[PDB]
RNA sequence: CCAAAGGCUCUUUUCAGAGCCACCCA
């Protein structure tokens, strides 16, 4: 289409603008003016593309950020057990956090939280001592998603800041609890991978917010708060015109990338996995 | 030692053709150095990141005969 | 010399678009 020709040209034109020039046009068009040079270049390019060009998309996105038992020094051969299971429901149309779920989990092996863990996450020994076991919390999480009608009435996907919440934490937690890894959790959106490709900028939640001109809100390493801050990042990216896509999956208990070359992946409705 | 791989050479040549098949490139050869855009040498050994960058800077440069 | 360059891969949106790996996740 000839209109793309016109876009590629403006793109190059925007590629040569300085930060102030960029900051100027965006202001002029009354758009978000915060963020590093790359964020702005991208923000401005999509404005045009969008303008010069005038769903199959997810209705909701579940942001999940686990906290787990840990130890000082962060050793590689550590057996982590999930202690906080949060979920933040993001309405892609409304672009707002519709609802949230939070529960602490009592670990079966590392029953006693180290001091490092307690100070890092802010989760106390009493909170965990009186919490439920992973399978029980997983049941409650699944019942909560079912009440939201995810997978049935609504098209949705899981989203995480990285690939370890799914590929590592939930993965070994399932092994420890002796249950089969949940099929609804085999594919997901790794917001970091997206963020890097979209804006062209390591990746810490704290760094992604910064390069966006955003301030963190809540207690760091509180599962729910990070999740809520990750949702602020997803909202902003959707608003900057990024089409977040399931980009990673679990196959044979091994992390694999999902091709951006395939139709929008719809996640199955949640179902409590079986033991064994 | 240089680049011998036919598939690499062919891919690079196509990239160069994309640049040469522009009119700014023909405007260039009509008129015309040190700043004058020089075509990347495909037989040279370069990393993928370096080759692509040279091609990107070269193509941008040729439009000095355009916007 | 210079210039280019993290290692790679796809596309005429090629003044341009897209992706994988590495790095990062408590």
């Amino acid at each position: 289409d000839p209109v793309y020709k016109e876009i590629a040209i403006t793109n190059g034109c925007i590629n040569r603008m300085s930060k102030e020039e960029l900051r100027a046009k965006l202001s002029e068009f009354k758009l978000e003016t915060r963020g590093v040079k790359d964020v702005l270049k991208k923000r401005l390019k999509n404005y045009y593309k969008k303008q010069k060009l005038m769903d199959s998309y997810y209705d909701y996105i579940c942001i999940i950020d686990f906290e787990a038992t840990c130890e000082e020094g962060n050793p590689p051969e550590f057996v982590h057990e999930i202690i906080e299971f949060p979920v933040v429901l993001l309405n892609t149309h409304t672009l707002e956090i519709e609802d949230t779920f939070q529960q602490y989990v009592r670990p079966e092996i590392n029953t006693q939280l180290s001091d490092f863990c307690i100070s890092l996450t802010g989760i106390t020994q009493d909170q965990v001592d009186r919490a439920d076991t992973f399978p029980q919390v997983l049941k409650k999480v699944i019942d909560w998603m079912k009440l939201k009608e995810l997978g049935t009435k609504y098209k949705y996907s899981l989203l995480t800041d990285g690939s370890w919440d799914m590929s590592k934490f939930l993965n070994i937690q399932c092994q420890l609890s002796r249950l089969k890894y949940p099929p609804f959790a085999k594919k997901w959106i790794n917001i970091r991978k997206s963020y890097g490709n979209f804006y062209k900028v390591q990746t810490k939640l704290t760094i992604m917010l910064e390069k966006l001109g955003m301030d963190y809100d809540g207690r760091p390493h509180c599962g729910l708060d990070d999740s809520k801050n990750i949702a602020r990042i997803a909202v902003r990216m959707l608003q900057d015109g990024c089409e977040l896509r399931i980009n990673e999956k679990m196959h044979a208990g091994q992390l694999m990338s999902v091709s951006s070359s395939l139709p929008i992946e719809g996640t199955p409705p949640p179902q409590m996995p079986h033991f064994r | 030692d240089f680049e011998t791989d036919e598939s690499v050479l062919m891919r690079r040549q196509k990239q160069i053709n994309y640049g040469k098949n522009t009119i700014a490139y023909d405007r260039y050869i009509k008129e015309v150095p040190g700043i004058h855009p020089k075509t990347p040498n495909k037989f040279k050994k370069y990393s993928r990141r370096s080759w692509d960058q040279q091609i990107k800077l070269w193509k941008v440069a040729l439009h000095f005969w355009d916007p």
